RNA sequence: GGUGAAAUUCUUGGAUUUAUUGAAGACUAACUACUGCGAAAGCAUUUGCCAAGGACGUUUUCAUUAAUCAAGAACGAAAGUUAGGGGAUCGAAGAUGAUCAGAUACCGUCGUAGUCUUAACCAUAAACUAUGCCGACUAGGGAUCGGGUGGUGUUUUUUUAAUGACCCACUCGGCACCUUACGAGAAAUCAAAGUCUUUGGGUUCUGGGGGGAGUAUGGUCGCAAGGCUGAAACUUAAAGGAAUUG
RNA sequence: AUUAUUGCUCUUCAACGAGGAAUUCCUAGUAAGCGCAAGUCAUCAGCUUGCGUUGAUUACGUCCCUGCCCUUUGUACACACC
């Protein structure tokens, strides 16, 4: 896939650990 | 089922002073009719005719003027000054490459109180044996230049009204006056007047409008 | 690798330009980019300037044409307008005919 | 020589108007326009439509009293394209081959200091 | 009705874009010294006379 | 009206077209160029004010004060964020008309945020010449921008000048192009990407097969979006560059 | 020889009144019309391969349609756009 929306496909990702490991701080 | 050509009022159209025919052109209206007229109603209309058509002279086919009517009298309306246009496609044909264009323009009074803005243009011209292919000037000859032209545009208005600025622009003194005070900058071409807009004026005084006619 | 010197288009010495909107499909371009022509044209055409003069107040008038300048997109340039494609060499000449 | 009216063509693509004024402007005189002369709405622009509303157009124009007319031709404008649409050159010819006259001619498409951005989009109209 | 007469002097090549026409100049013989340029229809050689039916019109291309 | 063609849409509410006139906000057309300036982002209407700058001129002045730079810092397109204003236009989202097997799109319509501005954030772009800076040397040509020098050059008339614009020669410093190649390179190409196995003028930075991955983790900055710093396990024989023929 | 090989004779006497959209072939002893011999073949030509007989109209051009070829150009294809 095209660099740029893998690198958005990425950020998402991160934004859902960043959340998933806030339900546990 | 009605056809308002069976029932319009028709009427003529006269210039003022300073130019060829008074004689213009035609007009439709409506009978002036109690309740709503073709008196007070319309007529103060405007009109803008080529003054080679309005000079006859084709020296002149650019330069278009606004006729605006001011005062009526029974199938006779006169007209006085409301502006002076150029024509698209002569402005369009001054503006070419390899050369600098330069504007400039002054908001001024009159003596009867009309207020104006009036435009200037001029294209820096080659000298006849110059080698280097453009020829532009140098900004600080820019400055220079619309200063001077601001400078003449100013003194030139407040005479007598547009009537005697009218009689100015007609044969162009204005151009040249700037063509001389200017060849000791930078060379330049062309040099117009090129507009000349109305935005307020005084009070109709049915007399003095009645100055231009006979 | 590279393809042009001139890379997209004539732009040495500044950095920034100012986009155009191309006259045919509105894509932003910009105006070293851009690619133009001047569409100077009389009014009338082949035919009716006979036509014009006969039913005319006037001798002969004078006629006036149309000055407006074009810009292309390089996709609207090549679509029809001013491109071909030329040859590896034939791409150097900057000469206009 | 005649009486002297306004004719002003605007020639967009999709369709050209036609019609004549008072030379003030104020009070006009018969229009009629291309998408007028035919049914087809693809063929609102094409020549042969605006040659039939210039044939309309002229007969009213002699059927109410003006004789002659001066043209101001104009395209779209604006942020829009700039250039002549076809129906306008057709409709020219055909009120002067019509039998009326003609003089000073001048275009009057809108035309800015640039600017107002305009439609479509900085990736342009793409298909 | 008033003829006209021109004789073929010159053939110029083919036009339409089919390939049928023919271009070429004529010239009248009633009163010569003056020229004018027509389109054919069937086949031409120099020295033919074409019955011009209006006689001031000449075309050019051909689509 | 709009399109390849259509339709959604607007039309006794006289639409669209015309006329005179007014308001709002944005923008700076044509002139505009292988042209200018700035550290870079970037900068194009006029005039006033405010401070700034390079180049040039220089028998002025100081006299090594300099070059390059981890840390640290100023500025930093667009979008985006906070709080006001503004909100013409265009217009992520959304809703629609069509198209299509489908069509969450391309095309058309409505149009929210936004687009502009103030005060504060943000710190990223193929932020590009994909080419660090300072210094030296090495080869030809015609244009052009700025500055200066030289001329019983041209043109402007007045009474010759003085001016100005122009022409020729030269010279600094610019933005570029042309031709060559002694020379360089994997080539494309390159006045540097040259003066390199005959390998050293000074200095900063980065890379060390491909994925895994700019991911995980810690730190730190941010209101947020996210920025900076930045791994491994494991997997893999190629990934890749330039050019040639099909 | 029935589902009738072919041939003859009388009788029966259909559609078809020049053919929509479309589409084939052709430039001179050619097109078209006309028959013949040969192949096949015990018997069966409405087919073919050739042959001669009668003998035109209209082009003698072009790139519009369609098909192909050539340059240029792009490619991450080379098992080569299946
Ligand atoms: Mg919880
Ligand atoms: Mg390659
Ligand atoms: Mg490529
Ligand atoms: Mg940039
Ligand atoms: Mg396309
Ligand atoms: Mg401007
Ligand atoms: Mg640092
Ligand atoms: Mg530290
Ligand atoms: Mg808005
Ligand atoms: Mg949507
Ligand atoms: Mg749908
Ligand atoms: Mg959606
Ligand atoms: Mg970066
Ligand atoms: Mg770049
Ligand atoms: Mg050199
Ligand atoms: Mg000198
Ligand atoms: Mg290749
Ligand atoms: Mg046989
Ligand atoms: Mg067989
Ligand atoms: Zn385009």
């Amino acid at each position: 896939m095209r660099a740029k929306w893998r690198k958005k496909r990425t950020r998402r990702l991160k934004r859902k650990r960043r959340k998933v490991r806030a339900r546990s701080k | 089922v009605v056809d308002p050509f069976t029932r319009k009022e028709w009427f003529d159209i006269k210039a003022p002073s300073t130019f060829e025919n008074r004689n213009v052109g035609k007009t439709l209206v409506n009978k002036s009719t109690g309740l709503k007229s073709a008196s007070d109603a319309l007529k103060g209309r405007v009109v803008e005719v080529c003054l080679a058509d309005l000079q006859g002279s084709e020296d002149h086919s650019f330069r278009k003027i606004k006729l605006r009517v001011d005062e009526v009298q029974g199938k006779n309306l006169l007209t006085n000054f409301h502006g002076m246009d150029f024509t698209t496609d002569k402005l369009r044909s001054m503006v070419r490459k390899w050369q600098t264009l330069i504007e400039a323009n002054v908001t001024v009074k009159t003596s009867d109180d009309y207020v104006l803005r009036i435009f200037a243009i001029a294209f820096t011209r080659k000298q006849a044996n110059q080698v280097k292919r453009h020829s532009y000037a140098q900004s600080s000859h820019i400055r220079a230049i619309r200063k001077v032209i601001s400078e003449i545009l100013t003194k030139e208005v407040q005479g007598s009204t547009l009537a005697q600025l009218t009689s100015k622009l007609i044969p162009e003194v204005i151009n040249k006056e700037i063509e001389n005070a200017t060849k000791d900058i930078f060379p330049l071409q062309n040099i117009h007047v090129r507009k000349v807009k109305l935005l307020k004026q005084p009070k109709f005084d049915v007399g003095a409008l009645m100055a231009l006619h006979g | 690798p590279k393809k042009r010197a001139s890379n997209g288009r004539n732009k040495k010495g500044r950095g920034h330009v100012k986009p155009v909107r191309c006259v045919n499909c509105s894509k932003s371009i910009p105006k070293d980019k851009a690619i133009k022509r001047m569409a100077i044209r009389n009014i009338v055409e082949a035919a009716a300037v006979r036509d014009l003069s006969e039913a005319s107040v006037y001798p002969e008038y004078a006629l006036p044409k149309t000055y407006n300048k074009l810009h292309y997109c390089v996709s609207c340039a090549i679509h029809a307008r001013i491109v071909r494609v030329r040859s590896r060499e034939d791409r150097k000449n900057r000469a206009p005919p | 020589s005649q009486v002297f009216g306004v004719a002003r063509i605007y020639a967009s693509f999709n369709d050209t108007f036609v019609h004549v004024t008072d030379l003030s402007g104020k009070e006009t005189i018969a229009r009629v326009t291309g998408g007028m002369k035919v049914k087809a709405d693809r063929d609102e622009s094409s020549p042969y439509a605006a040659m039939l509303a210039a044939q309309d157009v002229a007969a009213k124009c002699k059927e109410v009293g003006i004789t002659a007319v001066h043209v101001k031709i104009r395209a779209t404008g604006g942020t829009r394209t700039k250039t002549p649409g076809p129906g306008g050159q057709a409709a020219l010819r055909a009120l002067a081959r019509s039998g009326l006259r003609i003089g000073r001619i001048e275009d009057v498409t809108p035309v800015p200091s640039d600017s107002t951005r305009k439609k479509g989009g900085r990736r342009g109209r793409r298909l | 009705t008033p003829v006209t007469l021109a004789k073929v002097i010159k053939v110029l090549g083919r036009t339409g874009s089919r390939g049928g026409v023919t271009q070429v100049r004529v010239e009248f013989l009633e009163d010569t010294s003056r020229t004018i340029v027509r389109n054919v229809k069937g086949p031409v050689r120099e020295n033919d006379i074409l019955v011009l039916m209006e006689s001031e019109r000449e075309a050019r291309r051909l689509r």
